[PDB]
RNA sequence: UCGA
DNA sequence: GCATCCGTGAGTCGAGGGTAATAAGCACAATTTAACACTTTTGTCAAG
DNA sequence: CTTGACAAAAGTGTTAAATTGTGCTATACTGGGAGCTGTCACGGATGC
């Protein structure tokens, strides 16, 4: 709805990454070897990144576009287009805060 | 500046780092997934033995491992031996690995791209062609212009609607004369771009009028063959079709091989008598 | 079969160091440009062929197949708001169905979409 | 993936207008329609 | 125009007791001149039965009305001992050169 | 080539301006399906086909031949873009 | 008939070409060699070195290995997709040191792929091949100092990975340092453990004068080996505390250990003779009595100081020199992987010994498959030297096996390739072909073994040279390596042989590669035949001396691209080497003894030999290959007749009668024709298509797999829910296409039925299902349909279902069906064509037989090439091929003109003279005379001075004829050409590339999963890629919406291609795109790096490019 | 063949360096487009038609 | 690893 | 300042062919999922 | 279109059968390991 003539690149604060994040992926799993469904906290989890099928909720209680955007009460997924799994990012909270290696090993090291 | 030391590590969406099974019952996945996996693993184990009150040595070492894991996710191989899947030499491609590089998201998936409505083939001499004309193989041209031909089959009877003509063209290639003429009904007046790699001079791409002709070979005018650097030893040339009337306007006007004559480099003529022509006109 | 592990998309190819793996994998989980106009054409032509039915039965059909609220309506429900019995709704949609079956055999517009 | 700053997408030539006589005089007449409004 | 053998599914598959393969014989099949004595005859069919250790030829076909061969010495295929062959062709009159791929 | 291309290049300063003109005009010709044309019957560009000779369906060529007469008008910020589409899609279906 | 030119006769025939594959693989095999007398090198070398295994303690010792019979024949391994291999049963013994428990039980190792007769392995059912490798041989070397303008630098190198490069360069402060694996240290602290102390160093060091002090240091010359052993250990590896035993168990390995240090036999031997010393093992030093010895550093320092003392006989040797470079043969590489695999297994034994039950364990429990079998499986499949065999024709493979590459593992890479490796050294000569090599970035990187070139077991290549004693040719032929050759002075095969003695007093000869005129006295050697200086394909080019190196290279390289033709004919003028070619290629069936043909039977050619027993040879007729090119053997023998041993029976795809035939001999006319031959293009007579000339036959494999899905299993049947009856036609019963059927693109070869993953139909789709009442069954149609651009009949069908005998199918997969689809491709418009002389082109507008530039006899020309390409390319070989062919068409005899030996202008002109004398004879004899048009041409031909004036038109057309030029009448008009046109028989080849394959295009289709861009290439059925420079070009034209569309609408844009497609379908103008997709992907990717990237508008306010998706 | 094939390799490498210079030329001068009809500057340079032949 |  | 070390590149489109490999083991609690007995709707039929 | 009688489809509750997660083994075991070379030009940080 607006012309974009400008693009800025800047540093992202931890709070900003928190804002982007729909959840913290904890379980270092992909999918169960049987169900092939995204694991609970797994990196593919639908409960955060969104549904694999368009508007079809994970557990399957909500299906069509009728109810839209409303998070279900079972799996906790949102009912929306499956496209979201492309644009929706998570986060991992580190116990000991680490450093972005770019600024460390950059030729004119910025921290240094 | 303290943002440079990061607490919460951003995680790329599933479809950006996909895992999907192909035909044959296989499974395929991105390396970024494995990287993230080891990262979060070390992180959780860390938190576990940390809050547990384990000895400082193991804790510290785990912190170090967390740092190098984070680095493995950010830029892999930037420090020390790059992390590789067990048994295999190939390093895991991380974020920075994807961004930068010859095949990086810019030089590969941005500054150039694979496009629809296009194809290519071997080239053959154009002695009957006049300049802006180019031989375009029937077969190639039909499937190339399919979205247009569908409309011209919509207007011109024979099948009731789009889907009809579609299925008519797909299965059972009858290619009734009706479609050979209808194709030309949507063709004439519009020109397609012809490209010869390498593209060095801008003249490496020139607008040419499609002419439906037999054979699977593409006919090109002998004069502009000099500009393209092309010959026929079996050289191959690309064909693209401008869609919107705007792009078609640009094509027919300033991209036309007939409308570009002099060399944009030296200002002198580009396509002139060459080889045979010179020989005869001399003789 | 379960023993084997997934294969990286960063897998090289033959003599060429440049050639990757995942660039060979198509996206079938997203509608193809042809499928968009396909479903569009279906949803359109169907609506055109729907208008030849009684104001009730035509509505009842799309209420039954979920072209309205996106959900199936049991005969009980379709008859509840119409005041009619379930059996009535049943006969209604049957009759309407075959009354469509008359026009379709003629126009041959929707005789496509046969997969 | 936007319109290239150069070429026909140049801000110099991209604001060009095109009108045919009859329509031009239609909108030309539409001007005096607002003077009584 | 066209040919048929009972032992042959295509221009490749080998016939027992025949040195020449199918398309190798077909190479010499179109080299056969057959004159139509009948001006009104647009079609015909030639019949051949050759068994045992004999070398077949053009003059070995089944002679019929309104057809004759100007080169009976044209070699079709060699047949060894025990090799048996049944062949039938179909001949039409036309103009110029029409490739096999172009005609059904 | 396209007949009158030298003249067309001569009609405007930048060739790109010409391209923009032809593009927009062809667009307009597609919108109303040739019923907005400034061309008379003998002026109508015609494509010859075995079935019959009809008006050339290509809109770009139509725009070319159109501006060739100069019966059209062009320039930067000529008229408000607002009313430009209001009385355009009005006059023709 | 036939005819041959040239004086020089090869005194030796070309030894079998396949040997370097098979024979050198044999030495590493020793299959029929008894377990006793085995050579100990190759297979046993990788064996004996990996034994014994020692670490209450145990020693595992080696005995022997059994060569297993092949589990399946070479044929069956293909159909089954199984590697062609055989069980290797290893014999060893488990010996308890202290317990005195001796338990000997023979065990099993794994399967080792064997080699066929032609020297091609079969891996995964598709036969592949292993190319030879090239690297400078091991040993020690001496080069001038790169930095220092002064004295020189020595070096010591082992086999690849078999030890560190040991370098020593005298630093100039006047002192000396030694560099091995990026580090610095004087020689002064080295020899302490080598048995040389302060005094032992300075003794004969003074023989070189000023170089003594180079090695002296008073700090380290005090201390003794055990004290200074840890000294260097704190330097090269400061990754752990400098313990005294830690320098004992570490540095020992880098030298004294025969395993982790193995210096090649060639290296040990050559360095032994070049240092004027001797060496015991393959190590640098010996480990004995707790200290170390030195057999290496002492002689290498001796020679370094020698050369730097300027003493004659000690000098710098060239690096790229072929005497300093060896070849890695197939067997050598085989052992090279075998040893490392066996080492991984050697440590597979270690940890196996330290657990379980140390009391009684048979060697059966101590031995494993994996650390070897996987190491062998990793090699043949994924090694850069092992790849798809070239089956495009027999000569294709025959040459492919003889190629030498400096690339691959152990070799070099394109990034490091310099003019040194790319150049042809002065000593190349008859060892390596100076011309044949790729025209790409691989120039000089991949060469071919020269004709008479042979590689011994040491890797050094040598060429046959006949010795000569006082101008007398000795019948003794010698194989001399590069240095060996460099000693003597070698004459030329073209030297004036007077009948076994030298004739003229000026003899062409060289030394080291330096051409000199040499007296009949000083000449000690001469090369057998000039043919040895060139490889196979290069040697297959007649009049090679008249073609530029470039075009010759191109032609010889193109002979590999050759495809078999059904009617294919042997060349009129050939070098005469085509005989041995089809033989050593083993593509043809000859007589093993002196027999008689009992029956022809183009399946079974049966011959009873002199020994009385009948041996029949079956035929492979009409079978596939790697390139699709059909392999066909046409029996040339009558129902009965006598056959001597070695005489040909069947034929081969490229073979006519036993002569290599690539393309066909046709009639070429050199003249520009209506601009159609413009820029090396080619026009062809339509009369070719009628005569089935240049018509080939190609087959293709199509396979399909039905597995068991999670949703449910799959099966191969004829039943499909929605299918139309007409398509099921050619499928007999089980749902497969039957033999000899007609399959057009889009038709189903093999039906597959798979239960669809579901969900439900959309409301509109569901109602549509209600109208017709048609139920969509669970299972749907996965059937494999023949891809577009290809199709034809079916010569064969291969059915393999799991649970069947002899076939083990991959886990979770039920059925696999593989159809062979063959097509007869006739020469088309735009198809690649070439001759042996390096002249390329495609087919431009085949012209009707009606209009052709024919001759007086009314016989039209087959091709009409364009002369323009000739003077630029400087290939006159095609001119002479045409000239000889012109005579060959009449005289009816072929010709043999060997490379740098053969026909000359007077001889050829004589042939044309005879040919004309007969031709004009038939003319006047048939009741004719000189044509008025002929006069019309002869006039102007006389005016320009082409023919001598005053002579009758007989003599004029004669003088014109032998020139190669004749009178030509234009078929279009019928009036002749204003000047004469050289014509004749040229051998022309139809190259691989064809339009039927290379053609392609797309509207809408597959898109990548990562980004929404299509998939480049014909396979995926995608669209072309728009390069960065194409983009640049579009920017240069200043076409905004063209480039914009390229970057969005037709490439990655989500709704761009969709709304566009709908706009075109509805007859509208496509709207303007919004989001590139992959740009957004780029954005989120950046966000993963914690880069905050915002799109502002004009005012610096954020705009959502994700269209309200991730907003949260 | 000694120097010939060498020349082949020469052209081979230089054709690779060609893109090396090209793409960088593009990446620098890319933003250059004709904007103003006239920049309106008095600034200029001359172009000597005569070149000095050294040592002559 | 070939085609241009 | 002057030698050395680390970092970054290096040409364009295609054509193909593609995928190897696991030495801990057992007992039991915790859920999860397939099994199954019987309920409430839903769809269909006959006659009105 | 309506009223009642019924088969089949779909529901709902409890249970049998799998699948999955957790724990412990007490003779004494106390610092890994694999290495790989035949670039090349340049630009900046770092060290003499
Ligand atoms: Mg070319
Ligand atoms: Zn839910």
């Amino acid at each position: 709805k607006k012309e974009v003539r400008k693009v800025r690149i800047a540093l992202a604060s931890p709070e900003k990454i928190r804002s982007w994040s729909y959840g913290e992926v904890e379980k270092p799993e992909t999918i169960n070897y049987r169900t092939l469904k995204p694991e609970r906290d797994g990196l593919f989890d639908e409960r955060i990144f969104g549904p694999i099928k368009d508007y079809e909720c994970a557990c399957g209680k909500y299906k069509r576009q009728r109810f839209e955007g409303k998070v279900c009460e079972r799996c906790g997924v949102e009912v929306t287009r499956s496209i979201v799994r492309r644009y929706r990012m998570g986060h991992i909270e580190l116990a000991t805060p680490a450093a972005h290696i770019w600024f460390v090993k950059d030729v004119p090291s910025k921290i240094g | 500046p303290e943002w440079m030391i990061l607490e919460a590590v951003p995680v790329l969406p599933p479809d950006l780092r996909p895992m999907v099974q192909v035909d044959g019952g296989r499974f395929a996945t991105s390396d970024l997934n494995d990287l993230y996996r080891r990262l979060i693993n070390r992180n959780n184990r860390l938190k576990k033995l940390l809050a547990q009150g384990a000895p400082e040595i193991i804790i510290r070492n785990e912190k170090r491992m967390l740092q190098e894991a984070v680095d493995a996710v950010i830029d892999n191989g930037r420090r020390g031996s790059p992390v590789t899947n067990p048994g295999s030499e190939r390093p895991l491609r991380s974020l920075t690995d994807i961004l930068s590089g010859k095949q990086g998201r810019f030089r590969q998936n941005l500054l150039g791209k694979r496009v629809d409505y296009s194809g290519r083939s071997v080239i053959v001499v154009g002695p009957q062609l006049k300049l802006h004309q180019c031989g375009l193989p029937k077969r190639m041209a039909l499937e190339l212009f399919k979205p247009f031909l569908l409309k011209k089959m919509e207007e011109k009877a024979f099948a009731p609607n789009v889907k009809a003509a579609r299925r008519m063209l797909e299965r059972q290639r009858d290619i009734k004369d009706e479609v050979w003429d209808a194709l030309e009904e949507v063709i004439h007046g519009k020109v397609v771009l012809l490209n010869r790699a390498p593209t060095l001079h801008r003249l490496g791409i020139q607008a040419f009028q499609p002419v439906l002709v037999e054979g699977q070979s593409i006919q090109l005018h002998p004069l502009v063959c000099e500009a393209f650097n092309a010959d026929f030893d079996g050289d191959q040339m690309a064909v693209h079709v401008p869609l919107s009337s705007f792009a078609q306007a640009e094509a027919r006007i300033q991209m036309l091989s007939a409308h570009n004559l002099l060399s944009p480099a030296s200002g002198e003529p580009l396509a002139k008598p060459s080889r045979d022509i010179i020989l005869g006109l001399y003789y | 079969k379960i023993a084997q592990e997934p294969v990286s998309l960063e897998t090289p190819i033959g003599d060429e160091k440049d050639s990757f793996y995942g660039d060979f994998i198509p996206d079938e989980n997203l509608p193809s440009p042809v499928e968009a106009a396909a479903q569009s054409l279906l949803s359109e032509e169907l609506e055109k062929a729907l208008s030849k039915l009684s104001e009730r039965e035509a509505m009842v059909l799309k209420l039954r197949k979920g072209l309205i609220d996106g959900r199936e309506h049991t005969l009980e429900e379709v008859g509840a708001y119409f005041g009619v019995t379930r059996e009535r709704i049943r006969q209604i949609e049957n009759k309407a169905l075959r009354k469509l079956k008359y026009h379709e055999s003629r126009t041959r517009k929707l005789r496509d979409f046969l997969e | 993936g936007r319109l290239i700053p150069a070429g026909t997408g140049s801000d110099f030539v991209r604001f060009t207008q095109v009108v045919d006589q009859r329509t031009l005089k239609a909108i030309e007449e539409a001007r005096k329609e607002a003077v009584e409004a | 125009t066209s040919v048929y053998i009972e032992d042959v599914l295509h221009e490749f598959s080998t016939i027992p007791g025949v040195k020449e393969d199918v398309v190798e014989i077909i190479l010499n099949l179109k080299e056969l001149v057959v004159r139509f004595l009948d001006p009104k005859m647009a079609s015909t069919t030639l019949i051949l039965r050759a068994e045992g250790p004999k070398e077949v030829r053009a003059g070995d076909f089944t002679p019929s009305a309104d057809v004759e061969i100007m080169n009976p010495d044209l070699h079709i295929a060699t047949l060894e001992e025990g090799g048996k062959l049944y062949m039938e062709v179909r001949v039409d009159r036309g103009v110029g050169y029409v490739p096999a791929e172009r005609h059904g | 080539a396209e007949p009158g291309i030298d003249k067309l290049f001569g009609m405007v300063d930048s060739k790109y301006r010409l391209t923009v003109v032809v593009a927009k005009r062809a667009q307009q010709l597609l919108r109303h399906r040739f019923k907005n044309t400034v061309l008379e019957p003998e002026e109508r560009p015609k494509m010859r086909t075995l079935e019959g000779l009809y008006d050339d369906p290509n809109a770009v060529t139509w725009a070319m031949k159109e501006l060739l007469t100069g019966r059209l008008f062009f320039g930067e910020n000529l008229v408000p873009e607002d009313r430009l589409q209001k009385e355009m899609e009005r006059l023709y279906p | 008939e036939i005819k041959r030119f040239g004086r020089i006769r090869e005194v030796i025939p070309l030894p079998p070409l396949t040997e370097i594959q098979v024979e050198s693989y044999k030495k590493a095999l020793q299959a029929d060699v008894p377990p006793e007398k085995r050579e100990n090198v190759g297979i046993q070398a990788a064996f004996k070195e990996t034994f014994p295994i020692e670490e209450g303690g145990l020693v595992l010792d080696f005995l022997e290995y059994r060569i297993g019979d092949p589990p399946f024949s070479q044929d069956e391994c293909r159909e089954k997709d199984l590697t062609y291999q055989a069980p290797l049963y290893a014999r060893l013994q488990l010996i308890h040191k202290d317990t005195g428990l001796i338990k000997e039980d023979e065990v099993f190792l794994g399967h080792l792929p064997l080699m066929t007769e032609d020297g091609s392995f079969i891996i995964n059912g598709a036969d592949r091949v292993i190319v030879s490798q090239i690297h400078r041989s091991p040993g020690v070397y001496f080069t001038p100092d790169p930095a220092r303008p002064g004295r020189y630098i020595a070096s010591i190198i082992p086999l690849p990975k078999r030890g560190p490069w040991i370098d020593l360069e005298v630093e100039a402060s006047g002192v000396v340092t030694m560099k091995v694996n990026k580090r610095k240290f004087p020689l002064v602290l080295l020899l302490r453990v080598l048995g040389y102390d302060q005094e032992t160093l300075v003794r004969e060091l003074s023989a070189y004068g000023d170089l003594v002090q180079g090695l002296l240091d008073e700090a380290v010359l005090a201390m003794r080996p055990e004290e200074a052993m840890v000294r260097l250990f704190t330097l090269l590896r400061p990754g752990d505390p400098p313990k005294k035993d830690k320098a004992l168990a570490y540095l020992f390995g880098l030298l004294a250990d025969p395993k982790r240090y193995d210096l090649g036999e060639a290296g040990r031997y050559k360095a032994e003779e070049k240092l004027g010393v001797g060496l015991s093992g393959r190590t640098l030093v010996r480990f004995e009595d707790g200290e170390f010895k030195d057999e290496v550093f002492l002689p290498t320092l001796r020679y370094l100081f020698a050369l730097t003392a300027g003493v004659p006989g000690h000098e710098v040797d060239d690096i790229d020199h072929l005497g300093n470079r060896r070849i890695r043969t197939v067997g050598e590489l085989m052992a090279d992987q075998f040893r490392v695999g066996l080492a991984r297994l050697a440590r597979g034994v270690r940890e196996r010994m330290v657990m379980g039950s140390p009391d009684t364990l048979t060697p059966a429990k101590l031995v494993n498959s994996r650390p070897l079998e996987a190491a062998l499986r990793e090699f043949f499949s994924r090694s850069q030297l092992s790849q798809f065999k070239d089956e495009t024709n027999p000569l294709s493979s025959l040459r492919h096996k003889r190629r030498i590459s400096a690339l691959g593992p152990g070799g070099l890479t394109r990034e490091r390739a310099g003019f040194d490796v790319r150049d042809v050294h002065r000593t190349h000569y008859g060892r390596i072909c100076p011309v044949e090599t790729p025209e790409g970035a691989n120039i000089g990187l991949i060469t071919s073994l020269a004709a008479y070139a042979r590689v011994d077991a040491l890797g050094f290549i040598r060429t046959p040279y006949r010795r000569v004693k006082n101008g007398v040719v000795t019948e003794e032929v010698v194989y001399m390596t590069a240095s060996e050759e460099d000693r003597y002075t070698i004459a030329q095969a073209n030297t004036p042989l007077e009948g076994d003695r030298i004739a003229t007093d000026r003899v062409v000869a060289r030394r080291r590669g330096e051409p000199v005129i040499v007296a009949p006295e000083e000449v000690e050697f001469m090369d057998v035949s000039p043919k040895q200086v060139f490889s196979l394909n290069t040697n297959l080019i007649p009049f090679l001396e008249h073609d530029d190196a470039n075009r010759a290279l191109m032609g010889s390289n193109m002979q590999t691209q050759a495809v078999p033709l059904i009617r294919a004919q042997a060349p009129v003028v050939m070098t005469g080497l085509e005989e041995r070619v089809v033989r050593d290629s083993l593509a043809a069936l000859y007589a093993e003894e002196d027999g008689e043909v009992v029956k022809v039977d183009g399946t079974r050619i049966a011959v009873r030999y002199e020994d009385g027993r009948l041996v029949e040879h079956p035929l492979r007729r009409y079978a596939r290959s790697n390139q699709g090119t059909a392999f066909d053997q046409r029996p040339r023998v009558r129902v009965g007749q006598r056959v001597k041993k070695g005489d040909l029976l069947a034929d081969g795809p490229a073979s006519e009668e036993g002569f290599l035939a690539l393309g066909q001999n046709v009639l070429v006319a050199i003249m520009p024709f209506d601009g159609y031959n413009f820029e090396d293009a080619i026009v062809i007579s339509e009369e070719l298509l009628k005569r089935d000339f240049y018509t080939s036959i190609h087959i293709e494999r199509y396979e399909i797999e039905a597995r068991d899905t999670k949703l449910g299993p799959e099966r191969i049947t004829r039943d499909i829910p929605h299918l139309s009856e007409a398509a099921l036609r050619d499928l007999d019963e089980e749902g497969i296409v039957r033999i000899g059927a007609e399959v057009k693109p889009g038709d189903i070869l093999v039906g597959r039925t798979s239960f669809k993953g579901e969900q439900e139909p959309s409301p509109e789709e569901r109602l549509l299902r209600s109208i017709f009442g048609e139920k969509a069954r669970d299972v749907k149609d996965t059937s494999l349909r023949v891809p577009p651009g290809e199709g034809g009949i079916v010569v064969g069908r291969l059915r393999l279902r799991r649970g069947d005998p002899g076939v083990e199918l991959k886990p979770g997969v039920r059925e696999v069906v593989r159809v062979f689809v063959a097509q007869k491709r006739k020469l088309q418009v735009g198809d690649k064509l070439a001759n042996r002389h390096g002249n390329k082109g495609v087919v431009a507008k085949i012209l009707p037989v009606e209009d052709m530039p024919h001759l007086p006899d009314g016989t039209p020309v087959d091709v009409i090439l364009n002369p323009l390409g000739v003077p630029s390319r400087m290939n006159l070989g095609q001119i002479l091929e045409t000239h000889l062919g012109l005579a060959g068409y009449f005289l009816g005899q072929r010709y043999i003109s060997p490379v740098f030996d053969g026909a000359t202008e007077p001889e050829i002109k004589e042939l044309l003279a005879e040919a004309f004398n007969l031709y004009f004879g038939k003319r006047q004899g048939e009741g004719f005379g000189v044509d008025k048009r002929e006069k019309e041409v002869l006039a102007r031909a006389e005016k320009l001075g082409l023919v001598s004036p005053g002579k009758s038109p007989e003599e004029q057309l004669k003088e014109l004829f032998d020139l190669g030029k004749v009178v030509l009448y234009d078929g279009r008009t019928g009036e002749p050409f204003e000047g004469p046109i050289v014509v004749g028989q040229m051998f022309i080849m139809k190259l691989y590339h064809m339009v039927e394959d290379k053609m392609h295009a797309r509207s809408t289709g597959p898109y990548s999963l990562i980004t929404q861009q299509p998939l480049g290439g014909k396979a995926q059925f995608g669209g072309q890629r728009f390069g960065e420079m194409e983009v640049w070009a579009l920017e240069a034209y200043g076409a905004a919406h063209t480039l914009q569309e390229m970057l969005t609408i037709k490439s990655d844009d989500i709704e761009g291609r969709n709304a566009a497609y709908q706009a075109i379908i509805k007859g509208e103008d496509v709207p303007e795109p919004s989001v590139p997709e992959s740009f957004r992907v780029l954005v989120k990717e950046l966000q993963a790096l914690a880069l905050d990237v915002q799109t502002l508008d004009e005012k610096d306010n954020p705009v959502d490019i994700f269209e309200g998706l991730a907003s949260k | 063949s000694h120097g010939a094939r060498k020349g082949g390799a020469d052209t081979a490498l230089r054709t690779a360096d060609s893109g090396y210079l090209t793409r960088k030329l593009v990446d620098v001068a890319h933003e250059i487009v004709v904007r103003e009809a006239d920049c309106g500057t008095t600034n200029y340079i001359s172009v000597p038609l005569f070149q000095m032949d050294e040592v002559t």
